[PDB]
C-alpha cells in the first residue's frame, strides 16, 4: 500500500509541475482552449489525488460532509470541463483548417463547456455524503434506487467518453483527409507537415482513449456485476485511478509542450 | 580638371571640420553635469486605444492634445478621442499602403501617403456628414515617408526620390522641391516656427531645409546606419534624431555639429521613433525590441523602460502640452502613459 | 489491499455489507 | 443640400397620418434626425428623435404612442406616423439633422417644413419676449434653466436658434461658446450654469428674427418661448 | 557633363562654410536654461496629481 | 457617458467599431501576394487576366472563389531596407527570373539571395517563375551556358541547363519552415493561375497547421 501513496504523490507532483508551468507560461484561440484545459486538469488534481490518498490508506473519513460533496462534486465538474474542453480543441481545428482562414465563440463554447460539466456534477453532489454504519462514518454514494444509479453511470460514460472521443476522431480524420487532398503536390514542407500532424492526431487519440478507457469501464463493470475483493482488482483500480490521473497530468505535455508556439513563449520566459 | 574641384571640395571640408571643432570649446554633458538627474520615471499603460486590425506605421496628436489620427496597414485613418477612447472618424484610405500620417493645426485636414508616391488630403469639416478626399497630390517618384502641415494651405512631405517638397493644397503643384540627398529620406520634423525644417536621410545624414528660399542651410554627419526617426526639442534650435544602429543623437543648429549621443552596450536593435517633452528637459525613444527606454535629455541616463507593447514600436507621440505619451507599435494598438 | 473504506467506496453502501 | 417634407393638409381628429422627409445633398446614413413642431403662433416644440443607425428613439412627454419615427436610409426619407390626432396637433412641422461626435455641431439644418391642420422636464425660460432695437447698437438676451447644465465634462450644452419671418431657423452657437459654420462673427454666447446671455454686436438687417434657446443635456429636449426682436 | 554635380557642390558647400558660429558653451547654456525655466510645466517631467489629469 | 450627448457619441463609436470590424473580416479574406524580379523579366505580364485597378501596381484577380492580390513594386526606384517591412504579412513572395539574359542572371541571383535572407521574410515562403522557356531554349543553341556560368560542368541541353538554374537559384534557402516552389513559364501560352493557386493554398495549410497547435 506504500507504492500506492508514492504513486499517486509523484503523479500528482509531476501534474500540478506541468499544469502550474503550462498557466503560468500561457498567463487567440487555441492558446485560450489550452489554458481552460489546464485549468481543468489543475482543479482535478488538486481535488482528487489527497482525498483518494486518504481514502485507499486512511480507515475512516475524517473531514466530514461538507468536504466530501464538495470535492467529488468539483472531481466530476474538473473532469467533465477537461474531456469536453479536448472535443472542443479538436472541433475547432476541424473549423480552422478544413474552413481555412473567433474569440466570442470561443468563450462561448466554454462558459459552455463549465454549464455542462454542472449538470453532471449536481449528480455527485447530490447523492453523496457520509454513512454512518451500525460508529463511524465514511465518504460514499448516497443513492435510493439502484435504477438512477445505473443509469447515471450509463450516460455520463456515454456522453463525457463517446461524444469527445467520436467527436475527435470524426474532426482528426476530416482534417487528415483535407491534409492528404489538398496538398498532394509532393514538397518537403508539405510531407513534413502531413507526418507531424499525423503523429499528434495519433499521440492524442491514442492517450486520450487508452487513459479514460480504465476508469468508465471499471464504473460500468461495477454497476453491471461486482468486483472480486482480490489484491488483482486491488491493482486494477490503482491503475484506473492512475491512468486518468496520467492524463489529467500529460494533457499539458502533449497539448502545449509539443506545440511551436508554446514552445517558443515557454523559451521566451 | 575635376581633381582640382575635388581637392578644392575637401580643403573646404578641411576648414569647415577645423572650425566645427575650433567652436567647439566643451560638451554639453560636461557642463550640466552639476544639475541634479531626474530619477527613474514610472509610467504605466493608461488607456488601451484599439481598433486597429493592423500595424500601426503613424501617429500624430491634433493640437488640442485629445485628437489624434492613426494610420494602419489595413488602409484604415482612424481619428481618435484619446480621453474616452471614442473612435471619433474611420477614413478608408484608397491605397492601404501607408506610412506617414498628419493632423493639421487648424485640425481641418488630415494627411496621408505611402508607396503611392501620392500625398492624399482629406477635408474632416465638410458640409456634408462624410470626409471625402480633399486632393491628391502626386509629384514624386518616390515613397513618402513624413508628411507634415505647414498650415490649412501648404504642406512639406518627404520621399523616396532623396528629395523633400513643399506643396501648395490650393494648385496641387510642388511649391518647392529640395534636393541634395544621396539617399532616401525617412522622416523630417517641423520646428515650431515652421520657417526651418530638419530631413534625416539613409545615407546616415540629416539635413536642415528651409521654406522660403529652397535650399539647404546645414548639414549632420554624425550616424553610420540608417535614420529611421527625427524631432525636435521645443526650443526649435536642437534636434534628436534615431538611427537604425541602436544609438541616438542630439545636434544642434546653432552649434553646428552634434551635441550628444544616446547609447547604451545592452541595447542593440534600432531606433523607430523619437519625441521630446513639453520643455525638453526628458526623452522618449521607440527601440524595435519591443519596449521604449526613456533617456534623459541632459544627462543621456537611462530612466524608465516602458516594456508593454508585443511586437516592434513603430509610433510614438507626446501631446502638445505633454500631459500624455502615446506609443503606437506593430502589435495594432496604441497605448496612452502617464 | 481491499478495506472496508474502499471497498464502500466502489460497490456502494448495500453492497459492501 | 436639402431636406423637404412632405404629408401636410387636413385630417379629421383621431386620424392617422404620415409625414415623410426627403434628404438630399449629404450623407443621411450618419445623421441623428429630429422632428419638431411649431404651433401657429407660439414657440418651438421637440417631437421626436431617431439616431444614426437606429439605435435609440425619444419622444416627447406629450406624445408617446400615439406617434411613431422611422428612416430608410437607402431612399434617403424620415417617416413619421401620427395616430389619434388632437387639437394642439395643428402645428408645423420642421425636420432637423444634427451628427453626434466630438466638436460636431448639431441642430445646424432645418427644411422648409410642412403645415398639418387638425379639424421632470428642464423648464427653459425666457424672460423677455420683445425687445424694440435699431440695426447699430449691440443687443443682448438671456435664457435661463430649471437644473445645471453645466456637465462634469466641462461642455454646458445650450443651442441658440434664429427663425426668421416665413423661413426655417439656423442653428447660431451651440454650446454657448463655438459659433456654428456660415454663422456671422456677430452673435457671441456666454453665461454660466442656469445663466445663459447671447449678444449680437453692431446689429443689422437679415437678423429680425425670433431667438429660441435649447437644452441638450438629457431628453426630452425642451425649447424656450421665444425672443422676438423688432425695429 | 559632370561639372554641374561638382560646381553645385562645390558652391553649396561655399555658402554653408561662410557662416557665423556660436561657441558650445553658449548653447548649452541656452539648453539647460529653456530646460530649467519650463520645467514647472512638463506634465512627463514633474508627475501631476491623480485628479488633475484626463487619463486617470 | 452620463450625458446625452456623449451616449450618443459612444453610439457613433459603437458603430464604427461594427464597420472596423466587419471590413477588418472581409480585408482578411483575400490573399496576398508581391512581385519582385528584375525588369524585362515578365514580372507585369504574368496573367493576362489582371483586372489592374507611377509606383505600387496593384492588381486584384480571383481564382476559385478566393481574392489574390499582387502588388508590383517596380519603378519604385529607391532602397528597399525601409519599405520591404510593410510587406512582412504577405502570404508569398512571388519572384520572377528572365534566362534571356545572361549578364542580368548574377543580379538577379543576389537580388533573390537579398529577399530570402531577409530578417523579415524568413518564414514567408517563395514561389519562383522562371520566365520565357523559348527564348533561352533557343539561346542556349545559339550560345552556350558558359559565359555567365563558367562553373558549369553538366550537359548543354535544356533540361540540365533549366534543373542547374533552379538548383542555384533553390541553394539560397538555408533556412527551414521556408520552401521555394518552382514553376517554369513562357508568358505565351501557358496558364499559370493554377500554380499560384495551389503554392498560396499549401503556404495556408501549413500556416494555419502551425497555428492551430498541430504540427
Amino acid at each position: 500500500n506504500f507504492v500506492t501513496l508514492v504513486v499517486f504523490g509523484l503523479i500528482f507532483a509531476l501534474g500540478v509541475l506541468g499544469n502550474s508551468l503550462v498557466i503560468t507560461v500561457l498567463a487567440s484561440t487555441t492558446n485560450l482552449f489550452i489554458l481552460n484545459l489546464s485549468i481543468a486538469d489543475l482543479a482535478y488534481l488538486l481535488f482528487c489525488i489527497p482525498f483518494q490518498a486518504t481514502v485507499y490508506a486512511l480507515p475512516t473519513w475524517v473531514l466530514g460532509a461538507f468536504i466530501c460533496k464538495f470535492i467529488h462534486y468539483f472531481f466530476t465538474v474538473s473532469m467533465l470541463v477537461s474531456i469536453f474542453t479536448l472535443a472542443a480543441m479538436s472541433v475547432d481545428r476541424y473549423v480552422a483548417i478544413v474552413h481555412s482562414r473567433v474569440s466570442r465563440n470561443a468563450l462561448l463554447g466554454v462558459g459552455c463547456i463549465w454549464a455542462l460539466s454542472i449538470a453532471m456534477a449536481s449528480p455527485v453532489a447530490y447523492h453523496q455524503g457520509l454513512f454512518h454504519p451500525r460508529n463511524q462514518t465514511f465518504c460514499w454514494e448516497q443513492w435510493p434506487d439502484p435504477r438512477h444509479k445505473k443509469a447515471y453511470v450509463v450516460c455520463t460514460f456515454v456522453f463525457g467518453y463517446l461524444l469527445p472521443l467520436l467527436l475527435i476522431c470524426f474532426c482528426y480524420a476530416k482534417v487528415l483527409n483535407h491534409l492528404h487532398k489538398k496538398l498532394k503536390n509532393m514538397s518537403k514542407k508539405s510531407e513534413a507537415s502531413k507526418k507531424k500532424t499525423a503523429q499528434t492526431v495519433l499521440v492524442v487519440v491514442v492517450v486520450f482513449g487508452i487513459s479514460w478507457l480504465p476508469h468508465h469501464i471499471i464504473h460500468l463493470w461495477a454497476e453491471f456485476g461486482v468486483f472480486p475483493l482480490t489484491p488483482a482488482s486491488f491493482l486494477f483500480r490503482i491503475t484506473a485511478h492512475c491512468l486518468a490521473y496520467s492524463n489529467s497530468s500529460v494533457n499539458p505535455i502533449i497539448y502545449a509542450f509539443l506545440s511551436e508556439n508554446f514552445r517558443k513563449a515557454y523559451k521566451q520566459v | 580638371e575635376l581633381d582640382q574641384l575635388r581637392q578644392e571640395a575637401e580643403q573646404l571640408k578641411n576648414q569647415i571640420r577645423d572650425a566645427r571643432k575650433a567652436c567647439a570649446d566643451a560638451t554639453l554633458s560636461q557642463i550640466t553635469n552639476n544639475i541634479d538627474p531626474v530619477g527613474r520615471i514610472q509610467m504605466r499603460t493608461r488607456r488601451t486605444l484599439r481598433g486597429h486590425l493592423a500595424k500601426i506605421y503613424a501617429m500624430h496628436w491634433g493640437t488640442d492634445s485629445r485628437l489624434l489620427v492613426s494610420a494602419s496597414q489595413d488602409g484604415k485613418l482612424i481619428i481618435w478621442d484619446s480621453y474616452t477612447t471614442n473612435k471619433v472618424h474611420a477614413i478608408p484610405l484608397r491605397s492601404s499602403w501607408v506610412m506617414t500620417c498628419a493632423y493639421a493645426p487648424s485640425g481641418n485636414y488630415v494627411a496621408c501617403g505611402g508607396l503611392d508616391n501620392i500625398c492624399s488630403i482629406y477635408n474632416l469639416k465638410t458640409r456634408e456628414g462624410n470626409v471625402r478626399v480633399s486632393r491628391e497630390l502626386a509629384g514624386h517618384t518616390g515613397y513618402l515617408s513624413c508628411c507634415r502641415f505647414l498650415d490649412d494651405n501648404q504642406i512639406v512631405t518627404s520621399s523616396g526620390d532623396t528629395t523633400c517638397a513643399l506643396w501648395d493644397i490650393e494648385t496641387g503643384q510642388q511649391t518647392t522641391t529640395f534636393t541634395g540627398h544621396t539617399g532616401d529620406v525617412m522622416s523630417l520634423s517641423l520646428a515650431p516656427d515652421t520657417r526651418l525644417f530638419v530631413s534625416g536621410a539613409c545615407d546616415a545624414s540629416a539635413k536642415l531645409w528651409d521654406v522660403r528660399e529652397g535650399m539647404c542651410r546645414q548639414t549632420f554627419t554624425g550616424h553610420e546606419s540608417d535614420i529611421n526617426a527625427i524631432c525636435f526639442f521645443p526650443n526649435g534650435n536642437a534636434f534628436a534624431t534615431g538611427s537604425d544602429d541602436a544609438t541616438c543623437r542630439l545636434f544642434d543648429l546653432r552649434a553646428d555639429q552634434e551635441l550628444m549621443t544616446y547609447s547604451h552596450d545592452n541595447i542593440i536593435c534600432g531606433i523607430t521613433s523619437v519625441s521630446f517633452s513639453k520643455s525638453g528637459r526628458l526623452l522618449l525613444a521607440g527601440y524595435d525590441d519591443f519596449n521604449c527606454n526613456v533617456w534623459d535629455a541632459l544627462k543621456a541616463d537611462r530612466a524608465g523602460v516602458l516594456a508593454g507593447h508585443d511586437n516592434r514600436v513603430s509610433c510614438l507621440g507626446v501631446t502638445d502640452d505633454g500631459m500624455a505619451v502615446a506609443t503606437g507599435s506593430w502589435d495594432s494598438f496604441l497605448k496612452i502613459w502617464n | 489491499g481491499w478495506t472496508l473504506n474502499s471497498a464502500g467506496y466502489l460497490l456502494g453502501p448495500h453492497a459492501v455489507g | 443640400v436639402q431636406l423637404v417634407e412632405s404629408g401636410g393638409g387636413l385630417v379629421q381628429p383621431g386620424g392617422s397620418r404620415k409625414l415623410s422627409c426627403s434628404a438630399s445633398g449629404f450623407a443621411f446614413s450618419s445623421f441623428g434626425m429630429h422632428w419638431v413642431r411649431q404651433a401657429p403662433e407660439k414657440g418651438l416644440e421637440w417631437v421626436a428623435y431617431i439616431s444614426s443607425g437606429s439605435g435609440t428613439i425619444y419622444y416627447a412627454d406629450t406624445v408617446k404612442g400615439r406617434f411613431t419615427i422611422s428612416r430608410d436610409d437607402p431612399k434617403n426619407t424620415l417617416f413619421l406616423q401620427m395616430t389619434s390626432l388632437r387639437s394642439e396637433d395643428t402645428a408645423m412641422y420642421y425636420c432637423v439633422r444634427s451628427i453626434y461626435y466630438y466638436g460636431s455641431s448639431p441642430f445646424d439644418f432645418w427644411g422648409q417644413g410642412t403645415t398639418l391642420t387638425v379639424s421632470s422636464d428642464i423648464v427653459m425660460t425666457q424672460a423677455t419676449s420683445s425687445v424694440p432695437v435699431t440695426p447699430g447698437e449691440s443687443v443682448s438676451i438671456s435664457c435661463r434653466s430649471s437644473k445645471s447644465l453645466l456637465h462634469s465634462n466641462g461642455n454646458t450644452y445650450l443651442y441658440w436658434f434664429l427663425q426668421r419671418p416665413g423661413q426655417s431657423p439656423q442653428l447660431l452657437i451651440y454650446r454657448m461658446s463655438n459659433l456654428a459654420s456660415g454663422v456671422p462673427d456677430r452673435f457671441s454666447g456666454s453665461g454660466s450654469g442656469t445663466a445663459f446671455t447671447l449678444t449680437i454686436s453692431r446689429l443689422e438687417a437679415e437678423d429680425v428674427g425670433v431667438y429660441y434657446c435649447m437644452q441638450h443635456l438629457e431628453y426630452p429636449l425642451t425649447f424656450g418661448a421665444g425672443t422676438k426682436l423688432e425695429l | 557633363a559632370s561639372i554641374a554635380q561638382a560646381r553645385k557642390l562645390v558652391e553649396q558647400l561655399k555658402m554653408e562654410a561662410n557662416i557665423d558660429r556660436i561657441k558650445v558653451s553658449k548653447a548649452a547654456a541656452d539648453l539647460m536654461a529653456y530646460c530649467e525655466a519650463h520645467a514647472k510645466e512638463d506634465p512627463l517631467l514633474t508627475p501631476v496629481p491623480a485628479s488633475e489629469n484626463p487619463f486617470r | 457617458t452620463l450625458s446625452a450627448e456623449e451616449r450618443a457619441a459612444l453610439e457613433r463609436s459603437k458603430a464604427i467599431e461594427k464597420n472596423l470590424k466587419e471590413d477588418g473580416i472581409s480585408a482578411a479574406k483575400d490573399v496576398k501576394l508581391l512581385l519582385l524580379g528584375a525588369d524585362n523579366s515578365g514580372k507585369s505580364t504574368i496573367v493576362k487576366q489582371m483586372k489592374i485597378i507611377t509606383g505600387i501596381v496593384e492588381t486584384h484577380f480571383t481564382f476559385k472563389n478566393l481574392h489574390f492580390r499582387l502588388f508590383d513594386v517596380g519603378g519604385q526606384r529607391s532602397e528597399r531596407k525601409k519599405w520591404i517591412h510593410c510587406f512582412e504579412d504577405v502570404t508569398a513572395i512571388i519572384f520572377c527570373v528572365d534566362l534571356s539574359d545572361y549578364n542580368r542572371m548574377h543580379e538577379s541571383l543576389m537580388l533573390f539571395d537579398s529577399i530570402c535572407n531577409n530578417k523579415f521574410f524568413i518564414d514567408t515562403s517563395i514561389i519562383l517563375f522562371l520566365n520565357k522557356k523559348d527564348l533561352f531554349g533557343e539561346k542556349i543553341k545559339k550560345s552556350p551556358l558558359t559565359i555567365c556560368f563558367p562553373e558549369y560542368t553538366g550537359p548543354n541541353t535544356y533540361e540540365d541547363a533549366a534543373a542547374y538554374i533552379q538548383a542555384q537559384f533553390e541553394s539560397k534557402n538555408r533556412s527551414p519552415n521556408k520552401e521555394i516552389y518552382c514553376h517554369m513559364t513562357c508568358a505565351t501560352d501557358t496558364n499559370n493561375a493554377q500554380v499560384i493557386f495551389d503554392a498560396v493554398t499549401d503556404i495556408i495549410i501549413a500556416n494555419n497547421l502551425r497555428g492551430c497547435g498541430l504540427y
